[PDB]
């Protein structure tokens, strides 16, 4: 009922801000994105990795297929994988070393889960070095792979109109 | 003395991005102000043109 | 030096002189007497950042005070955050 | 935080105020007494009405709090309090400690003024160049 | 102070040392003080802490300038008048290149001064009166000579109006803070009793006395002087002494009429300004509206009344104040009458207003970068007078938590958005010609962005512009062709020598252009938006309103601190508006000569300044000195020994100043000091100097005379470098 949520700006706290507020925070935004890292963490990430790696994956071909340098192409690579999964070896390293700023390392192992989390305290890290290799591993076999289901296919396509 | 060292890697790629390319036994032949050259440009970028 | 800008003078009197500065300057001390007697250039430093708001009143009648430090924190900074 | 609202001080929400690096540093909040519920200022664009007690309010860093204090003594008031919070709770207690007011004495703390030598003609250039046997290290 | 007061000096105070802030002008001598002073001569912190008088100054100071532009132009008009130019072009017109000045012959002076004219040595003029002007329909230089003195009439009076004030015992606060009226009147019966009156001689007169010069004559041949009352024979030519109608109403008959008016759409030809004959429509069906209108009213009234939920409780009580801050109902107004004046700029060269323009191409561009510059240097000033209310002017906080109170609670947020939108553009707005470059220079057109290579394919046409002439499918009824000529769809057959107007159509470089224009209109105003918003209190200082929206810059710590305040941020936002319109200028003439000004030509071809070369290369930004910088301004640097001149050689000063501006803008400051000692000591040994200590300048007004000269170089360097190219050839 109340003229906005029992009116809050933030959870309750004003002075910290963020002003929440439709787009910030309403039932209907909010929750398309909780298997994925957006609040909680699914699952121990290695399979968010690659719908991460994959979705992402098919994306960059138009941009560099239909864009690309010498544009429209005849060639039976391009449509293409080409390049396209050359970027994801570039980007997916330049992801690697970023998970040398958090190194924090263990096998502890739960994807099982216990007892409701709360993670407890997740905001801020707790995710160790060997957590971040088996997303931007998923990654790399999400990156290169979802580049093909892009060319693979035939685009039955739809003209400019 | 890392000096010195840097000025003969240098020097050394100076003498040798001439003569397998870029003449001299043109330009000694006897040179006319046409265009002796340095080395060569590679660039992917480069049109036909 | 880690904050070393010196405002230092001769009457240290704070009185119609100056105040101005964010947390760094407790001072009253006294020395010995001068007149008015509260001395010293500072304080303990490490706590705040780098203004020159610290003369800019009552004098230092040499040099003005300024930005140096060099050695940097963060909260000496304004950023980090 | 509703379970526990344990507030004193009156904004309603702001962009502002304390960001990410308050919980992994070092804390900064301030305190205060007040009479008949005005209407204030603030750090960080603005503005409230405070009434009373603790009168608790937490900052950023502590160029915001003194910088009311300014804001406080005008329109005036003896009490304002300044406290640094970690988390992880105490060490540099940073208003509580001896009187305050500064422009007293009890004590020294502090400060010297000089390093070894007076103002007074230092045209005399940096001198030995850094070994450790010479008291250049203060 | 005391030079005495209150009662018992009439008597002056001319002398003892002279006055502000208390401790004030020591005593003890110094320089800074005469800068200070003409800076900051108001500011209004200083006078008095109550505003009691300063509106009652304010209104003063407006009489003066209202004279000053009336003892102008009786210069104007004078000047238009006795050194006519006019007598002759007016039969002339099409022929003639006018002038209203000329020098006297003193040293070099006059070659300036070179065959105008109707027979005589000139400077050809690029302002137009002489087309303000065509509308006088009586004519006679002795009188313009009288619209002269009248001027210098209205003036001595319209100023001593401001003796009638503020000296004069003089004025107190309800009558300001009582608004209750004060737009009803203004609106009502000026805004429309002018518009309205200017009807009132604007068919009773000039439609009538170019309604039959539209063909030639001598004039007076045509226009007896007063001829125009109980007369009238003449109207009846031009339509009926409306015969019987009655007060308009209907129980009338046309067979075949409808009064005056009889809407025009198009341009005329053979004077192709437009017809003289909407216009006393358009300014009668506007009046009655300001007529009607004007009579709101007495307020909060309607402001407390709406709110919304993001929306705001401030929006109520925004501002008991507002009657009186005047800073801000000063900032508000400058971002109004300034993008007002702008909005000009377009309107005039897609539909000229006055007779002869577009064939008169340099008397008509000039016009749209002066009023372009306007429409711009009044606008970042309705930013700086806001960050001049956002730190002071009331006393005191009641203002409170409202709408700003509200839009301050976001303000790193606002201008959060606002920033990534202008390297989203840039990027996509600048880099944009850059590839062109990186990749023509590497050649390979198959691929560039031309308006041929990447394909949208040849149409522009349909979006608005094709819809907009092509006008009556409507509710629309009127006038064979547009409002506007340009607009695609209609006509060849604008004008006598030349072409003066046509469709334009743009296509893509046209596309990015205006692309760039949005990036360059988007960072400006970001640094006026985030510096007005920060203007009191910042994240990098709480204790940042304190003394000023000026300081120089807090200090050396927090990293930088320098820029900050909002004095700078309103320093840094000229400096890009001054690109702003800069390029916006570069835009419309290349534009408007690479296509559109003309000639025609037997079968009319068309032939443009230049044969478009606009087409596949304005698109590479070195086009832009190839086509442009190098190609036009060919004629600023051959300009010597000839009547312009002037041009050409004030284009290597002010080509000059701007380059000394640097000097002013990228130096310290205690440097100068550190200099102006070495003088110092070399003056005391012969004696000759301490006297009035002689000081560097004030960190800030360093700044000021960076900006300032950066402004008057850089930009008169176009004054000259255009008119240059369209006197002569264009
Ligand atoms: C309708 C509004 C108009 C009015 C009435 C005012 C009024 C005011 N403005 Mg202001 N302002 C305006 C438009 C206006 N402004 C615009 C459009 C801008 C944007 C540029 C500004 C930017 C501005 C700033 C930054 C400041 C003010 C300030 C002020 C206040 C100080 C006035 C003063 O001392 O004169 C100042 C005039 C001079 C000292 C004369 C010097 C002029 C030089 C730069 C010459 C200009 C170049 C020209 C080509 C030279 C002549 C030709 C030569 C080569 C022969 C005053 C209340 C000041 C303040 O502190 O507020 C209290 C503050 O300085 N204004
Ligand atoms: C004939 C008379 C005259 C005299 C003797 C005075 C005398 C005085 N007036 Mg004053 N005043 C006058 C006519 C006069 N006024 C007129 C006609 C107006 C309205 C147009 C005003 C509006 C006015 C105001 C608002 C104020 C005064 C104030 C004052 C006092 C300060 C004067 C001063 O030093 O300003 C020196 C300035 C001048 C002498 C020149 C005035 C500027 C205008 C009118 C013309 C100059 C513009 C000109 C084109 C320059 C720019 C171009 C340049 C490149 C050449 C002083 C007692 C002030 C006061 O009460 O003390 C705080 C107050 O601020 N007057
Ligand atoms: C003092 C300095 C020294 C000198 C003599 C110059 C001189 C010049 N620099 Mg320069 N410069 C310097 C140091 C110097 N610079 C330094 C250290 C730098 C930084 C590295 C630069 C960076 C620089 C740049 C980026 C530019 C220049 C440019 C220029 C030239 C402008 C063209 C010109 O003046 O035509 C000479 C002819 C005249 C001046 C005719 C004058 C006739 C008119 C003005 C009327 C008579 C004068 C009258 C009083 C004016 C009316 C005002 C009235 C209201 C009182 C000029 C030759 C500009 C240029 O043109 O190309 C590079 C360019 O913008 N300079
Ligand atoms: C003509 C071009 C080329 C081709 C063959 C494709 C083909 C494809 N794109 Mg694509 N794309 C291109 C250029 C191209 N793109 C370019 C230049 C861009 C610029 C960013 C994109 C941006 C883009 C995005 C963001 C997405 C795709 C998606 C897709 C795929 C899904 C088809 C669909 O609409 O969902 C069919 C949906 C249902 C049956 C339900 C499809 C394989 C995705 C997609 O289209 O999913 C909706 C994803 O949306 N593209
Ligand atoms: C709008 C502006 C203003 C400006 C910039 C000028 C500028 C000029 N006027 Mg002028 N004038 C003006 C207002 C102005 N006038 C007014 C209001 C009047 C009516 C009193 C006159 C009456 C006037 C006369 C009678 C003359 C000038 C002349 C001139 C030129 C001679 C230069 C000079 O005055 O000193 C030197 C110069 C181009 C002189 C001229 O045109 O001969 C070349 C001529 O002497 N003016
Ligand atoms: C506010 C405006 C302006 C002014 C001062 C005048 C003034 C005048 N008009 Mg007039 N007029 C105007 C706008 C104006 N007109 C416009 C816009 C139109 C066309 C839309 C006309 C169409 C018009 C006609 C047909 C006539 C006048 C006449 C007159 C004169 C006497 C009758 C009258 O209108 O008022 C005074 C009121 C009474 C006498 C009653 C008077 C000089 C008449 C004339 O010549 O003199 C009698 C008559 O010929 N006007
Ligand atoms: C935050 C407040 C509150 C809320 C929850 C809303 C919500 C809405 N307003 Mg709204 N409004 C409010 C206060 C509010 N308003 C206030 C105070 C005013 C006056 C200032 C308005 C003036 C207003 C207007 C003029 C409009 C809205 C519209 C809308 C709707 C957008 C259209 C849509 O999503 O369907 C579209 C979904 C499809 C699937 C198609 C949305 C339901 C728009 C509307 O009427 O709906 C389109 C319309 O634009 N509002
Ligand atoms: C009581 C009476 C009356 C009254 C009379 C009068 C007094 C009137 C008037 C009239 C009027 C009162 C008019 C006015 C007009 C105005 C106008 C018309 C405006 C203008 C202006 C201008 C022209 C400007 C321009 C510009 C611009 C645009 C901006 C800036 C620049 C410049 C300035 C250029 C009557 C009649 C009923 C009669 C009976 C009695
Ligand atoms: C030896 C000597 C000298 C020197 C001289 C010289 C060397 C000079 C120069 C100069 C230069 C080298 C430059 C300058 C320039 C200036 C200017 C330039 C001024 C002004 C201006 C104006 C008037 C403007 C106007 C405008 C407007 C309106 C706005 C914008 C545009 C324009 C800019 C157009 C003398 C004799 C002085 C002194 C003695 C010694
Ligand atoms: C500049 C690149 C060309 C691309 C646009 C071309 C499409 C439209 C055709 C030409 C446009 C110019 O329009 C022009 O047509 C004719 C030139 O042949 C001229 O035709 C004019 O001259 C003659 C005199 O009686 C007659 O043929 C016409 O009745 C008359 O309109 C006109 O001065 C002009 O109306
Ligand atoms: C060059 C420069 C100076 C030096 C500029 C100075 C000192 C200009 C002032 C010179 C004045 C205008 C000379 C006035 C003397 C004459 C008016 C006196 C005789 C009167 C006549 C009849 C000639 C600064 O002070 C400065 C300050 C801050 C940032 C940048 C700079 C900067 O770049
Ligand atoms: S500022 Fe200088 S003079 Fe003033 S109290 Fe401090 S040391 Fe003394
Ligand atoms: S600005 Fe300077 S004097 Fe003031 S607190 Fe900081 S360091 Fe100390």
């Amino acid at each position: 009922k109340p003229t906005y949520q029992v009116i809050q700006p933030i959870n309750g706290d004003p002075f910290i801000g963020s002003l929440e507020t439709p787009v910030t925070s309403s039932p209907l935004i909010a929750w398309y994105l909780s298997n994925l890292p957006a609040y909680r963490t699914a699952v121990s990430p290695l399979l968010r990795g690659i719908e991460v790696g994959l979705a992402h994956g098919y994306l960059l071909v138009g941009p560099f297929v239909k864009a690309g340098p010498l544009r429209n192409t005849e060639i039976a690579g391009q449509a293409g994988s080409l390049a396209a999964g050359g970027l994801v070896v570039i980007l997916s390293l330049c992801l690697t070393i970023y998970g040398i700023s958090s190194f924090n390392e263990g096998a502890p192992s739960t994807a099982p889960s216990l007892t409701l989390t709360g993670r407890k305290k997740e905001p801020d890290q707790l995710q160790t070095a060997d957590g971040w290799a088996k997303f931007t591993g998923g990654f790399f076999f999400g990156g290169i792979s979802g580049v093909i289901w892009a060319y693979f296919l035939l685009y039955v396509l739809d003209l400019p109109y | 003395f890392g000096q010195l060292a840097i000025i003969f890697l240098w020097t050394s790629g100076n003498l040798f991005h001439v003569a397998w390319q870029g003449n001299f036994e043109a330009w000694v032949q006897d040179p006319f102000h046409v265009r002796p050259i340095a080395h060569a440009i590679w660039d992917p970028h480069f049109g036909q043109p | 030096m880690s904050h070393s800008v010196k405002i230092y003078d001769t009457c240290i009197g704070c009185t119609q002189c100056v105040r101005a500065c964010p947390t760094d300057v407790l001072e009253m001390i006294p020395w010995g007497g001068c007149k008015a007697k509260q001395i010293a250039s500072a304080p303990r430093t490490e706590d705040c950042v780098g203004c020159k708001r610290c003369e800019s009143a009552c004098p230092t009648d040499f040099l003005s005070v300024r930005v140096y430090l060099w050695h940097e924190t963060t909260r000496s900074m304004g950023l980090a955050y | 935080e509703l379970d526990p609202n344990t507030p004193s001080p009156i904004f309603g929400g702001s962009t502002g105020g304390l960001l990410r690096k308050a919980q992994v540093e070092e804390f900064y909040v301030i305190t205060w007494d007040s009479p008949k519920e005005q209407i204030f200022e603030m750090p960080t664009g603005g503005a409230a009405i405070m009434r009373e007690g603790p009168n608790l309010l937490k900052l950023a860093r502590k160029e915001q709090c003194l910088a009311l204090g300014t804001r406080l003594r005008s329109k005036y008031k003896i009490k304002y309090q300044f406290y640094r919070v970690f988390p992880n709770g105490e060490v540099q207690y940073l208003h509580p400690k001896d009187g305050v007011y500064p422009e007293k004495v009890n004590a020294g703390r502090q400060g010297v003024g000089q390093n070894f030598r007076s103002i007074g003609k230092n045209v005399s250039p940096i001198e030995v160049k850094f070994t450790g046997k010479q008291p250049y290290d203060l | 102070l005391v030079d005495r007061d209150p009662i018992k000096t009439s008597f002056e105070q001319w002398a003892k040392p002279g006055h502000f802030s208390r401790t004030i002008a020591k005593g003890p001598d110094t320089t800074t003080w005469i800068w200070n002073l003409h800076a900051d001569a108001h500011d209004f912190d200083s006078h008095t802490s109550d505003l009691e008088e300063i509106s009652r100054k304010v209104f003063s100071a407006h009489f003066g300038q209202l004279s000053i532009i009336f003892l102008w132009l009786s210069g104007m008009y004078f000047h238009g008048a006795r050194f006519s130019n006019y007598e002759a072009w007016l039969n002339d017109p099409t022929h003639i290149g006018p002038s209203a000045q000329v020098v006297w012959p003193i040293v070099g002076q006059e070659i300036l001064n070179g065959d105008v004219g109707g027979g005589f040595r000139g400077i050809q003029i690029t302002s137009g009166f002489f087309q303000i002007w065509r509308a006088s329909g009586i004519t006679s230089e002795l009188q313009l000579y009288c619209t002269a003195i009248g001027a210098l009439v209205f003036a001595g009076l319209m100023l001593f109006a401001g003796w009638f004030h503020y000296h004069k015992a003089a004025p107190k606060l309800a009558w300001f803070q009582d608004v209750e009226s004060m737009l009803n009147h203004h609106l009502a019966g000026l805004l429309g009793l002018g518009s309205l009156s200017w009807a009132r001689h604007q068919v009773h007169v000039s439609l009538p006395i170019n309604q039959f010069l539209n063909a030639g004559v001598d004039p007076k041949e045509i226009p007896l002087p007063h001829e125009f009352i109980l007369n009238r024979d003449l109207l009846a030519q031009l339509y009926p002494s409306f015969a019987e109608g009655a007060t308009p109403f209907f129980t009338l008959n046309w067979s075949k009429y409808a009064d005056f008016l009889t809407f025009r759409g198009g341009l005329d030809p053979l004077t192709g300004g437009l017809w003289l004959t909407d216009i006393a429509h358009h300014h009668l069906a506007i009046a009655i509206l300001f007529l009607i209108a004007g009579h709101m009213y007495r307020i909060k009234d309607i402001l407390e009344a709406h709110k919304g939920p993001f929306t705001g409780q401030g929006h109520k009580g925004l501002y008991e104040i507002l009657t009186t801050s005047w800073h801000a109902q000063l900032s508000i107004n400058l971002a109004m009458l300034g993008s007002l004046t702008i909005v000009v700029a377009q309107h005039m060269y897609s539909m000229p207003p006055y007779p002869y323009l577009a064939t008169d191409y340099a008397t008509q561009l000039s016009l749209f970068t002066h009023h372009m510059w306007i429409g711009g240097f009044l606008i970042v000033g309705a930013a700086a007078h806001a960050a001049i209310f956002m730190v002071r002017d009331y006393d005191p906080t009641t203002r409170y938590n409202d709408l700003l109170d509200r839009v301050l609670r976001h303000r790193d947020a606002i201008i959060s958005h606002l920033n990534w939108v202008c390297i989203f553009l840039g990027f996509h707005s600048f880099g944009l010609y850059i590839h062109n470059d990186t990749m023509s220079a590497l050649g390979r057109p198959q691929d560039m962005f031309s308006d041929t290579a990447i394909q949208l394919q040849p149409v522009f046409a349909q979006w608005i512009q094709n819809t907009h002439a092509l006008a009556p499918g409507t509710t629309a009824p009127g006038a064979t062709a547009s409002t506007s000529l340009t607009w695609g769809g209609g006509d060849l057959v604008a004008v006598g020598n030349k072409v003066a107007l046509l469709p334009i159509p743009l296509g893509t470089a046209d596309f990015l252009v205006h692309h760039i224009h949005a990036f360059t209109i988007h960072v400006t105003v970001l640094i006026l938006l985030k510096g007005v918003l920060f203007a009191r209190s910042s994240r990098l200082i709480p204790d940042k309103a304190n003394l000023g929206f000026r300081f120089p810059c807090d200090g050396p710590g927090r990293g930088g601190t320098c820029q900050v305040s909002a004095w700078d941020h309103v320093f840094l936002g000229l400096f890009w508006m001054y690109n702003s319109i800069s390029v916006v200028i570069f835009h419309f003439s290349w534009k408007m000569q690479s296509d559109v000004w003309g000639t025609i030509n037997d079968q009319g071809v068309v032939t443009h300044i230049t044969a478009g070369n606009f087409a596949q290369s304005s698109i590479t930004i070195n086009g832009w000195l190839r086509d442009f910088l190098w190609a036009q301004a060919s004629q600023v640097i051959q300009s010597y020994g000839s009547s312009l001149s002037a041009y050409g050689l004030f284009f290597l000063g002010a080509h000059f100043v701007w380059a000394f501006s640097l000097m002013f803008l990228f130096s310290g400051r205690g440097y100068w000091q550190e200099l102006i000692e070495s003088i110092v000591w070399a003056h005391n040994k012969l004696k000759v100097a301490p006297a009035t200590q002689p000081r560097a300048l004030s960190i800030v007004q360093g700044r000021a005379v960076g900006v300032t000269h950066y402004l008057l170089g850089g930009i008169a360097t176009t004054w000259a470098f255009f008119l240059a190219r369209i006197i002569a050839v264009g």
